């Protein structure tokens, strides 16, 4: 179901949002018109009101008209803002719509721009507009954008890639400490902090199911993925974790019973939300890709009933471990026009919907109770400890009615 | 190249040649009114410093056949002085070659009648300007006239008084004068930086009794000089046939040519120049304004 | 190209789409590029909206280019018509689309379909939304509102009232309450209720009302010639301008004044005891131009505040804001910048600032007191309750909205004093 | 390569005018020489227009103020002024705040001539159609009628024929309005080669008619519209500020009226539309 008809999504200048809370030396100039500063901003909400990192210099008539002199005024606005910010180091020259229509060539102008800047302040680019990205596209295009200029490393280390929160990074790097084998690094590392040197040598397992353009970067550098379900619910971290000790030639005993409490208090947490979503239908729309492995971990853990599972891009080689865990039960789509899929939903009379927030109250009034996946990227449902918050996101007993 | 800036960059309507204040050769700019303004001045005061030994380059830029061609006798007599060619030339690209050497001194052409259309005057005579200096017509020649209308007051289109330092002035006695001589006095000091083209006098004709357009012309502190001349000027037929210096001297009223030579005893480099200034329409305002 | 971190406004086709969903039997089809599509979150959220905006984009791609863009365009209007069965239908464009060959309107006339449909030529890098709102309306006020015969009893036009407006809902119910309480009838409120026969009958008014300036000023310049209707000129926010409001609708339609002022308590209040360490407080105003310039008439005249410092992002109203700048001896600051009104809030250090959310939270940095009086807002401004900006009611909501903050910090500074 | 230089024609055949051809209304520019009667006959056609019903607006693109002067009959803010009062931002700017009406109704807009030794008049009368369309009075109204110098017709002072549907002219029997007539077919034809602008015709300056005007016309393929000689009917100060169409009655009024209504008329209708040609210059008979 590819109809193109209609679609409601968001660009990947959304990914920004939350992009930049990982890398503190992250500052982002987005050449992009009043529309797409107008999105930024919004979806930030009270972002805008702290300063963050996202510099949306509106392309004027004046400087859309010609080329070079918007290339001039990329250079010119570059020295004023790392005069603003002289902590700032890297820098992002995001793609937006006006650029490419316009064909504006961000790359030769990036590089350029770190030329005659120097080694202490580092700019790559990357483009996430909506023609040829959507939504999650924009945080894997940022990222295998600078995979390139991470060097080379020789030696063997277990590998972490994918935007994640604070706090689930430091408890993934004690979970696999506990393992006892396997250094990690990090590649959205903290404001690059410790630039990690990637290579041929070091291996890689994912954790954000929607890195595509992850793997073909890590391919160019040689590594390979090894197949892991994503860590979402209680089995799913454990079979991950299952998967690095497979790979890293870990007993299966030790990493059985090294595990064993944290994996118990998991799925107390799940169980005391369980009970609440037992014998529903859900609904899953195209949002940030992140919808088939929450089929999984609901339907076999949380007891939920998946009628459809609606996604905008399908990586089927490492989304694989996923399906296989998936039942048969949900329909699997990539990319199924609004219209259609909410004809569907009509008639499935979904308990629960999964879907933008744009979407959202319109579902409300017709009767169906909807979960916005705009959220679940924000909050954290990555791991053992959000084993039940995940569930719990998902509860919404509200029955007022 | 320049593809923006030439129409772009807030429009800017120069006549993208840089800076063109060099003078030809001491241009010495006359004003107008289009032809019926007498635009005879630029060629009679050329006639004029020739005759005295300076040639001169006296550049009409009219359409029409009034400022040069009664210099140059017949109009156009080649048709290689209308100045519009593909091949920039309509004929061999020899600076002896290229058009006539006038009639007096060594050569001297006005422009002609361009079918250019299309375009800016920052370039219609914007270019109309160099072709004497293409085939170095401004360094053969001693002296320089760079002849302009009422209509021209605009850069670019005032490329003249660009390039021009020690002008007379031509204009008539009514509403459409006091608006014209003002305009050109701040066309020049706009081109005053373009080496600050004079404001010498002006040869205005007051009809029958016009001395209250006269005493405006007081007022932007700006002399009067032929004040005698009352709607009566020499040989219209006569004058298009050859220039009052070429054709017999029938003065009107008071010495016409004695007065030229008059004017021409400092003037060879260019009258006193009074040093007026533009002045607004609620002063300048000839009680009605037709 | 100037770096802009928080804007005060949004493209022309947010505008254009506001008064789209304002008024229902349209739909609005964006040339729109796949992403983009953001813009219906804003009204189903903040604005908490249970239906879905009339709305429909074809969101092309880097595929989808030249031919493909007119097709997918075609595609879309014809299952928009098929399926949302508009009453009225029109064609809009966004940022990209006019730097792209597509042309909405050849598109348009190609599709040929029943309803009319009008074309809207959005400058998208000239101008902002507010502009787009007034161009919207006024094309389709020459698109279907054809003049035609008076009502039998005098009846009025309220223009301006968009969706995503400051209160709108509520300033529509006070003001036509009070049109009833002259017992003159509101013929059509457009665009907030309006409809194609709403449309339609706009030309039966004697008078049209414009209760907002910027989204109706210009359709009620074209009524003004094109169907010989009168506008009002005075916005009645404040209670002085009430009774400007109430007297120059009386002559219009030439029924009594009639005003009620049994419910208003704004001046006796403001005149109470209590109210006395108010006056000589400095106060600066940012935001939409008829509410600063209500606000600030409403300060210095019934509140005791010094206007201290003024201003407007409505650009297009600089004349007006400067002119009430002038009235008060000030300097009207028009940057569209956060950070030249954030200096500007620094030098002159007001004691209470009122403006958009921008001033609210800048004054929360600058430990200064702090309301919301103009339309770029969160979403819990926007309240349940009924909340009219204007009228009498509004003179004593204007008036307890900035107390708020003003003895909020006062209790909270007696705290700390008696504390030590 | 000194004429190429580094733009030479550049500016002038890549880029020669921004199009911005939306019109709308009926749009008929007069052009006139001057001396030969141009904004005096433009202001009569916008009575005459405003009397068969039609409205009209009237752009003064002349620098010196005038043209559409007398309709108002107070001398008006061009538009140049209020945007240099403003910040050059188009859009603090209103109706009726540059746009003045006249008698009957007449809308009238005045350009204000571009700076003395900078700019460009083509610049200028863009920055006010631009202005016009951001307000839309052009939606309202029903004929536009330009007011330009035809003397000279370079590429900036040929915008208005960019947007004029039909070309009027004015010519006298003087032989420089002969020389002026002729280039002005010759650049209204090339106009009329970028989109399009048509011929509407040549009336006299009221000096004589039909004495040498009409065969130039037939030499030229071009049309002689009819006008009649009213010179010292019509003041030449316009008649106490205020022109004939406007504020006065008489036996010479009502029939010079009456030819401006002709005019009108036959403008409105405007149909075949003649295709003439620019006759060579050595071929004109000249004295
Ligand atoms: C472009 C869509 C959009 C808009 C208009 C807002 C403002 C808004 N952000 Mg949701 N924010 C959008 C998307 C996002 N906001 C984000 C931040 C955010 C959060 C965590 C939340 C939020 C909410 C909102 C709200 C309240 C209304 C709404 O639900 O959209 C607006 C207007 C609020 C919510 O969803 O309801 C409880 C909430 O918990 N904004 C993020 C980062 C993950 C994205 C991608
Ligand atoms: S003559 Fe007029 S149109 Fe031509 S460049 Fe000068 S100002 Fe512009
Ligand atoms: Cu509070
Ligand atoms: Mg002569
Ligand atoms: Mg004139």
């Amino acid at each position: 179901l590819k109809e193109r008809g209609q679609r409601e999504v968001f660009c990947g200048l959304t990914g920004i949002i939350w992009l930049h809370r990982k890398m503190q030396d992250a500052f982002f100039l987005v050449v992009g018109s009043r529309t797409c500063a107008h999105l930024l901003q919004s979806a930030a909400g009270v972002m805008i009101f702290a300063e963050p990192r996202f510099g949306t210099a509106v392309l004027e008539e004046k400087d859309l008209a010609g080329l070079a002199d918007a290339n001039a005024e990329l250079d010119r606005e570059v020295d004023r803002l790392l005069a603003r910010r002289p902590d700032i180091r890297q820098l992002f020259l995001v793609g937006s719509c006006p650029s490419e229509v316009i064909k504006l060539d961000l790359h030769r102008a990036a590089e350029r721009l770190s030329a005659h800047h120097g080694p202490a302040v580092r700019v790559y680019n990357f483009s996430g507009s909506g023609i040829e990205t959507t939504f999650t596209q924009g945080e894997d295009a940022c990222l295998a954008s600078i995979v390139p200029t991470l060097p080379a490393t020789e030696a063997r280390e277990l590998l972490l890639v994918g935007a994640l929160p604070d706090v689930v990074e430091d408890q993934a790097v004690s979970l696999l400490t506990q393992l006892g084998i396997g250094p990690v690094r990090c590649l959205p590392a903290h404001h690059a902090a410790e630039a990690p040197g990637v290579g041929p040598n070091t291996v890689f397992a994912l954790v954000q199911p929607f890195l595509g353009d992850t793997h073909g970067a890590l391919t160019r550098r040689g590594a390979r993925h090894i197949a892991a379900p994503f860590p979402f619910g209680e089995e799913g971290t454990t079979l991950w974790l299952k998967a690095i000790a497979d790979e890293f030639g870990v007993s299966a005993e030790t990493f059985e019973a090294v595990t064993a409490a944290p994996r118990a208090r998991a799925r107390k947490a799940v169980a005391a939300a369980s009970e609440g979503l037992r014998g529903k239908s859900v609904f899953f729309l195209p949002d940030s890709q992140l919808e088939p492995s929450l089929a999984r971990f609901l339907t076999r853990e949380c007891g939920m009933s998946a009628v459809e599972v609606g996604t905008p891009f399908l990586h089927r080689g490492i989304l694989g471990p996923d399906l296989d865990l998936l039942a048969e039960g949900p329909v699997l789509s990539e990319g199924q026009d609004v219209e259609r899929q909410l004809d569907r939903v009509r008639a499935a009379r979904p308990d629960l919907t999964v879907c933008g927030l744009g979407l959202a109250n319109p579902l409300e009034a017709e009767g169906f109770t909807t979960k916005w996946a705009i959220e679940l990227v924000f909050t954290p449902v990555h791991f053992y400890e959000q084993a039940g918050d995940l569930a719990g996101l998902f509860s919404r007993p509200v029955r007022r009615r | 190249t320049i593809p923006t800036g030439a129409d772009g960059e807030g429009s800017v309507q120069v006549h993208l040649d840089e800076a063109d204040k060099i003078t030809g050769a001491k241009v010495f700019a006359v004003y107008g009114k289009g032809g019926i303004g007498k635009s005879t001045t630029s060629s009679n005061l050329s006639a004029a410093f020739s005759i005295l030994g300076k040639r001169v380059l006296q550049i009409g830029c009219d359409p029409k056949h009034d400022s040069t061609f009664t210099l140059t006798g017949s109009l156009v007599p080649t048709v290689i002085d209308v100045l519009k060619d593909v091949d920039f030339h309509p004929e061999e690209l020899r600076p002896e070659d290229f058009v006539f050497e006038g009639f007096n001194g060594v050569m001297c052409v006005e422009a002609g009648g361009p079918p250019a259309g299309t375009g800016c005057g920052g370039y219609v005579v914007g270019q109309t300007v160099k072709l004497l200096k293409q085939h170095h017509l401004l360094d053969d020649t001693d002296v320089v006239i760079f002849d302009v209308l009422g209509d021209v007051v605009c850069g670019g289109f005032a490329a003249p008084l660009q390039h021009a330092d020690q002008a007379v002035v031509v204009t008539a006695n009514d509403f459409d004068s006091i608006y014209a001589m003002n305009r050109i006095i701040a066309a020049v000091q706009a081109k005053s930086k373009n080496y600050k083209v004079r404001l010498a006098g002006c040869v205005a004709n007051r009809s029958r009794a016009t001395d209250e357009v006269d005493r405006f012309c007081k007022e932007t502190n700006f002399r009067r000089l032929a004040h005698m001349p009352d709607l009566d000027a020499i040989r219209r037929s006569r004058l298009k046939k050859k220039t009052l210096f070429e054709m017999d001297e029938d003065q009107d009223v008071l010495a016409a040519r004695a007065e030229y030579i008059r004017l021409a005893e400092s003037l060879w480099r260019g009258l006193d120049p009074i040093d007026p200034h533009s002045l607004p329409d609620r002063e300048i305002f000839e009680l009605l304004g037709f | 190209m100037k770096l802009t971190l928080w804007t005060y406004e949004g493209p022309p086709h947010v505008g254009a789409m506001r008064v789209a969903t304002g008024m229902t039997g349209m739909h609005y089809v964006l040339h729109a590029p796949q992403g983009d599509t953001y813009a219906d979150l804003l009204f189903t959220m903040i604005e908490r909206r249970g239906k879905r905006p009339p709305v429909s984009y074809t969101t092309f791609q880097a595929r989808d280019l030249g031919s493909d863009t007119a097709e997918l365009f075609q595609s879309a209007c014809r299952d928009a018509y098929e399926r949302f069965q508009p009453q009225a239908i029109m064609v809009g464009s966004s940022c990209t689309a006019e730097l792209i060959q597509d042309d909405t309107g050849g598109l348009a006339d190609a599709l040929s379909l029943p309803v009319p449909v009008v074309h809207l030529e959005l400058p998208s890098y000239q101008r902002k939304e507010n502009f787009g709102a007034d161009e919207s309306f006024l094309q389709i006020c020459r698109k279907l509102a054809r003049p035609m015969e008076r009502t039998e009893k005098v009846s009025c036009n309220l223009l301006g009232p968009t969706a995503l407006g400051f209160r709108h809902r509520d300033d529509i119910l006070e003001v036509t309450r009070l049109l009833e309480g002259m017992g003159i009838a509101v013929n059509a409120v457009a665009p907030m209720g309006a409809s194609p026969a709403d449309i339609a009958r706009l030309g039966a008014a004697h008078f049209n009302v414009l209760l907002y300036p910027e989204t109706g000023e210009s359709a009620a310049r074209w009524a003004e010639k094109t169907l010989k209707q009168p506008y009002t000129k005075t916005v009645p926010i404040g209670v002085g301008a009430t009774r400007d409001f109430v007297a120059e609708v009386a002559a219009l339609a030439g029924v009594a004044p009639v005003a009620d002022d049994s419910r208003l308590r704004q001046p006796w209040w403001s005149a109470s005891v209590d109210s006395t360490y108010l006056t000589g407080k400095r106060v600066f105003l940012f935001g939409d131009a008829t509410h600063v310039i209500a606000a600030a008439r409403v300060a210095r005249d019934e509140m005791g505040f010094e206007v201290v410092g003024m201003g407007c992002y409505n650009r297009e109203f600089a004349r007006p804001m400067r002119a009430a700048a002038k009235g008060y001896g000030l300097e009207a600051l028009v940057t569209d910048d956060y950070l030249e009104v954030e200096e500007a809030i620094q030098a002159l250090a007001p004691e209470l600032i009122l403006g958009t959310q921008m001033e609210r939270h800048i004054a929360k940095r600058l430990g200064i007191p702090c309301a919301v009086i103009s339309a770029p807002v969160h979403v819990q401004d926007f309240p349940a309750r009924y909340s009219p900006q204007m009228g009498f009611e509004g003179a004593n909501v204007l008036f307890d909205t900035w107390i708020h903050p003003l003895t909020m910090g006062l209790e909270e500074h007696l705290l700390t004093m008696f504390r030590e």
